[PDB]
RNA sequence: UUAAUUGCGAUAACGAACGAGACCUUAACCUACUAAAUAGUGGUGCUAGCAUUUGCUGGUUAUCCACUUCUUAGAGGGACUAUCGGUUUCAAGCCGAUGGAAGUUUGAGGCAAUAACAGGUCUGUGAUGCCCUUAGACGUUCUGGGCCGCACGCGCGCUACACUGACGGAGCCAGCGAGUCUAACCUUGGCCGAGAGGUCUUGGUAAUCUUGUGAAACUCCGUCGUGCUGGGGAUAGAGCAUUGUAAUUAUUGCUCUUCAACGAGGAAUUCCUAGUAAGCGCAAGUCAUCAGCUUGCGUUGAUUACGUCCCUGCCCUUUGUACACAC
């Protein structure tokens, strides 16, 4: 039969689902200088699963560097304190 | 001032109530929890598996209290919802009257609820006072 | 200002918004003067609203959509592509998130920078068809201010929409970055690139 | 669209023919006298007739 | 907010019942990726295993895993209600079984060719490749044969 | 006796009837205050009138409202129209015509909808289609 | 005595002159009553095709039967009761009374 | 005992069926139409027509 | 990109073979009293400002 | 000029009629009349909780008192383009603005002319002409299959192709409308069962009870993570109930398991200008059971025009014609 499609490949991203001390102090030193912060920011700049991203957002707004301003579900919005 | 469920919000209150009951531990959960999907349509069971019986209980207590008299039929029509019949279009479907009967009977055991004529169940005055006091606790907890 | 109390206590930020000045939830619709004396009279400001939703019967007459609040038009443009017909509530939610994103960024008025973006990406000359008979040809012509408005909002919405399709970067944040791109002039926003491409072919087939 | 038929126009013409003094420019009283002075089987039709009659009385008052 | 660094205890891959399984995922959906088992039974037996569902697979113990598969291959010992199972009241014993990665297709072929040899309608439909469940077959679904 | 009135606000199919009187500055809806409406933005949308006029006009006044019909948003628009209409009724009744007319003037200059209700009643269905205008589909071959 | 009279008809003006002579009879004899409890009117709708056969275009007709129902609760002794019953029998309209 | 809906429609089809009967059999007698008037313990059928003694 | 801001003062009428465009008289604001007659695509009205990427054209017609 | 052979008028025409319009229904407005536990409101008393301070939130048909704004229905009113400003032989009328519930014939329908098709239907009709058949009948009845059979092509529709999301929890609001009598409809309650479902009861011939149909979508929270992956659910297997004399090519439903194409659709093509499209689910019709069908109902609710005849076709007039079962 016929397909009428192309169906090519992509990067097949390898976002992390666990971490190490290197990734940990990386994000600790890297989350600043981010006037805008979000799950996708963490993902693309740190190559992490969204579960890691959400939990780390919770962790960092708990310890206090990132100042949230809106805690709506499906979208977490933070600045950093400075 | 006087306090009431209508005065306080819904979901945070229900969270607090189910947490209070989960801490009290005197609910006498059936035992087949962590098995069922709560319906014929919910394509999976819940996620806070150890919980959600207490949330269900708190919510139905709130609901009957706002209301007067209900039945498990009404509760199923309330708590069920959409089913994916595969390719075929969606449909509303009624939840597990057995689950609702069991939580109702748990509430009858603790005495928060009271079987009520003209059909159904109803909030008792002990439930009334502890409900208003939990509302006080929540509207103090937020600060 | 006086913080007034009632039998029912109210939050003080909203009491302040009442007593002081009409706003968004936060933002001030004033000091959003646009630079284009062409696009004035076909935008809508100085009619502030807290929410970006109301069912104003604007599309009954011709230019009452010009008198419509612009951000309402943005929401109404955002809800499309079928499955998201309606869902104006999630539209205004996304607006809320985007505007907060812009203002944590570009810390001037995000309302101001979005209006600067749409007037940045306004298409001014277009092309149009002549049939011929046997063969079709083009001819470049001018554009309405209202049409600039509609084309720009459509452009932004659709670029951010396809940016959000089948990827993790949500529509809110891709929309915000698209808007500031169009604001400054980026060579990265769908809207401006399509605009000057179209005006370029118009210039060509003048 | 907002055009009116010949039964309407001729009725208005006849009433202005033989009741010009008894009536005036006011839609309301023209309606409330039309109702009795000309048997009319339709309220909306009476209203249309009244409107046209005041149109024509204005014409007479200017020309 | 809980953040902790996964060390060599983690493993990107493992093996369960003639099948390689992926870490870096929710364990229950790893189980569903294994055959003969879906979300219901996977979630159920993970609860019976008394272990975190939130946690991934690679950072787990062989005692956990052998307890899990022990549940899977002797569930009725572990108090399963005897209606979750994908094979209730088997024809030869009347016992309610759960078929797994290989046994599913094995016993499938078994009862299918059984029908075929007793010359049943369903058997011959399965044989020729027609539709078995009383479908309409004229118009739709020509692209499987 | 009491200074009290009883008015409403209509919508597509949503009717929000409000009883208003002299009280202590309380607002309730189904026995629940205004802060528990829960579309989470339409809370501000329904605050709009009383914020426009300031809470000074709500100091010693009690409102209790009860609503039915149609969607959440329809209930909401019915509510804000009902309370605006009822406040204007109260100020027609007890307060001066001056306060009444300036009040409605502010409300209207914000929006005509706050007092007058959207009379766009829904169109019926016809045969030939799934709706009021959309026919089904043409086929020829 | 506590009767309830009711009418269950479609011919509106018939029903209404019936109700009018009813109520004026009741009030000239000076008997207690409630008003004419006017129920919501019920429209029986039948929606089908115009075409007897199957062909031609599709076209639907909607026939209607409009029903109006009224009732009042009354008290009156038996002689006035039965005179009221044996009077005010207007055709087309359907009537029935009950007690207790 | 039965609902007033089916009561009324049964009265309607009753009228229709007897009208069919009568426009069939009294057809050569100058028939035009008929009218039941409901009554307690009675129901009555005028036949508007021309050839009166003939239908009698 | 030196453009000229000029205002439609008259609409001549609709053109395109499909009513999709129009012809309008437009006065330049800079160098006032310098008129032009030109085309427009979108919805437009009287008194209406508009940017023009040139001054020196008057397309008579189109199909 | 009009939506209009609708009007102004022009005029070997005058006066009329049909169609349209008019008319009918429904949708919207009425704090004005008639009113009412088969609809509500408030208050009184009885009574629960918190506050207690006065109150707030509630339950209470025989606790009653009063009212009818919501609710119904009845009679009625109301908008006729009112006014104003331009435009127009300055006439019909057109545009804008104000006010107004409503200012595209207010909206949508119904009704819907003369002539005509060698349109469809003799399978709706005990309406049917003519022919055929009429007893091993083409009549009727009984059984079992059949109308679904699949190598393939076309038309309606439902599902999706995922974050404007899926799943699990919570909040969780409608309307149209149907219902048992000599039958067994709608069924509430409460008991059992994971569920389908079963159970013994209850109310209802109906604004009364089913039902406030506590519908869905939605919204708030979390799990997920861009992965033909928790998308999607055909395909199949096993088990469990129900409908029906009978379920076998599984009726339908519930549970577990198997989880395929599909990554937005090519030449082409459909519908559509306002609460309309579209999304959403809901009742009724068929009906013992079976909705992806239809008719209706409501819920959330956009963008894009206010034009043109370019394509496809329509109306009037003029013209040409070797056309008349008529390009």
């Amino acid at each position: 039969k016929k397909k009428w499609s192309k169906k090519s490949m992509k990067d097949r991203a390898q976002h992390a689902v666990i971490l190490d001390q290197e990734k940990y102090d990386r994000i600790l030193k890297e989350v600043p200088t981010y006037r805008y912060v979000s799950v996708s920011v963490l993902v693309d700049r740190l190559k992490i699963g969204g579960s890691l991203a959400r939990i780390a957002l919770r962790h960092l707004e708990k310890e206090g560097i990132i100042k949230p301003i809106s805690k709506h579900s499906k979208q977490a919005i933070y600045t950093r304190a400075t | 001032p006087g306090v009431s469920v209508r005065d306080v919000a819904a979901q945070d209150f229900i969270n607090a109530y189910a947490s209070f009951l989960q801490r009290q531990g005197k609910l006498e959960v059936p035992g087949y929890v962590d098995i069922v999907k709560t319906s014929s349509g919910n394509e999976m069971p819940p996620q806070d598996a150890e919980g959600w019986f207490y949330k269900r209980a708190a919510s139905v207590a709130r609901h009957i209290y706002m209301r007067k008299q209900v039945g498990v039929g009404k509760l199923n029509k309330l708590y069920g919802g959409a089913k994916s019949r595969g390719v075929r279009p969606y449909k509303h479907i009624d939840a597990s009257g057995s689950i609702n009967r069991k939580v109702l009977q748990a509430l009858e055991k603790i005495g928060i609820v009271e079987i009520s004529p003209k059909g159904g169940r109803r909030i008792s005055e002990n439930g009334q006072r502890d409900l208003d006091r939990i509302a006080a606790q929540t509207l103090e907890e937020d600060e | 200002f006086t913080p007034v109390v009632l039998a029912t206590p109210i939050p003080e930020e909203v009491q302040q918004a009442q007593t002081e000045i009409k706003l968004f939830n936060k933002w001030s619709f004033e000091e959003v003067e646009v630079k284009d004396a062409s696009l004035v009279d076909y935008v809508q400001v100085r009619q502030p609203i807290f929410v970006a939703h109301t069912a104003g019967r604007y599309a009954n007459k011709r230019f009452r959509k010009a008198q419509c609040p612009i951000i309402e038009r943005l929401t109404n443009s955002l809800m499309m592509n079928g499955r998201n017909n309606g869902k104006k509530l999630k539209a205004v939610r996304i607006i809320k998130h985007t505007l907060d994103i812009i203002n944590v960024l570009t810390d001037q008025n995000p309302i101001q920078v979005v209006v600067d973006a749409i007037t940045n990406t306004g298409p001014r000359e277009d092309t149009t068809r002549v049939g011929g008979g046997g063969a079709a040809r083009r001819q470049a012509v001018d554009v309405s201010p209202l049409r600039r408005v509609n084309q720009a909002i459509a452009l932004l919405t659709i670029g951010a929409r396809e940016a959000a399709f089948r990827n993790i970067k949500t529509i809110a944040e891709t929309l915000a970055e698209e808007l500031i791109n169009a604001a400054k002039g980026s060579s990265t926003s769908y809207a401006i690139k399509k605009k000057d491409e179209l005006e370029r072919v118009a210039k060509s087939n003048r | 669209g907002r055009v009116r038929t010949k039964t309407v126009k001729r009725a208005s013409k006849a009433l202005i023919e033989r009741y010009y003094p008894k009536l005036t420019l006011d839609f309301q009283t023209n309606k409330r006298l039309c109702d009795e002075i000309a048997t009319i089987q339709s309220k909306r039709l009476r209203n249309k007739i009244a409107g046209y009659t005041t149109h024509l009385m204005k014409r007479i008052q200017k020309g | 907010s809980l953040v902790v660094q996964e060390q060599g205890s983690f493993q990107h891959i493992l093996r369960l019942l003639n099948t390689n399984v992926d870490g870096n995922i929710k364990i229950v959906y790893a189980l569903t990726t294994i055959k003969g088992v879906g979300r219901r039974y996977s979630n159920l037996v993970c609860k019976k295993a008394d272990v975190d569902l939130h946690k991934r697979a690679g950072e787990l113990t062989q005692e956990e895993l052998e307890r899990i598969v022990q549940i899977m291959q002797n569930p009725t010992h572990y108090k399963i209600p005897a209606w979750f199972l994908n094979r209730q009241n088997d024809i030869t014993d009347g016992k309610d079984y759960h078929t797994l990665a290989n046994n599913v297709e094995s016993k499938l072929r078994d009862d299918l060719e059984r029908l075929k040899k007793i010359r049943a309608h369903r058997g011959i439909r399965h044989f020729w490749g027609l539709r078995v469940r009383g479908q309409h077959t004229k118009t739709t679904g020509r692209r499987r044969a | 006796a009491v200074p009290s009135v009883q008015t409403f606000g209509k919508k597509k199919s949503a009717t929000a009837v409000a009883h208003v009187k002299a009280g202590k500055g309380l607002i309730k809806v189904n026995g629940s205050p205004i802060t528990l409406v829960e579309p989470e933005i339409l809370r501000f949308k329904v605050y709009e009138p009383l914020l426009l006029v300031g809470l000074d006009k709500f100091s010693n006044i009690d409102i209790r409202v009860r609503v039915t019909g149609g969607g959440h948003v329809s209930q909401v628009y019915a509510i804000r129209q009902a309370i605006a209409k009822g406040l204007v009724a109260y100020h027609q009744k007890y307060v001066d015509e001056q306060s009444k007319n300036e009040l409605k003037k502010a409300f209207t200059s914000y929006d005509r909808t706050l007092l007058i209700a959207d009379s766009r009643r829904p169109e019926p269905k016809k045969f030939g289609g799934k709706g009021a205008r959309s026919r089904f589909q043409k086929s020829y071959r | 005595i506590k009767i309830r009279i009711t009418l269950t008809s479609t011919k509106v003006k018939q029903l209404e002159n019936v109700s009018s002579n009813i109520v004026k009879n009741a009030e000239q004899h000076n008997l207690v009553k409630k008003g004419p409890v006017r129920l919501p009117t019920k429209v029986l709708k039948i929606s089908t095709r115009k075409t007897p056969n199957g062909e031609g275009s599709k076209t639907w007709e909607t026939y209607e039967m409009r029903i109006h129902k009224r009732y009042i609760d009354l008290e009156a002794p038996v002689q006035i009761v039965k005179r009221i019953t044996q009077i005010t029998i207007e055709p087309g309209v359907d009537v029935e009374v009950v007690v207790a | 005992l039965i609902s007033k809906k089916r009561k009324l429609v049964a009265d309607g089809v009753f009228y229709a069926e007897l009208n069919e009967f009568f426009t069939r059999e009294l057809a050569e007698e100058g028939y035009s139409g008929v009218e039941v008037r409901v009554t307690p313990t009675k129901t009555e059928v005028i036949i508007r027509a021309t050839r009166t003694q003939d239908v009698l | 990109t030196p453009v000229t801001l000029a205002k439609v003062i008259k609409v001549l009428g609709r053109t395109g073979s499909r009513g999709g465009v129009t012809q309008v008289r437009v006065e330049f604001l800079e160098d006032t009293s310098r008129t032009i007659v030109r085309n427009v695509k979108g919805p437009v009205r009287e008194n209406d400002i508009l940017v023009l990427m040139e001054s020196e054209r008057e397309a008579r017609r189109l199909r």
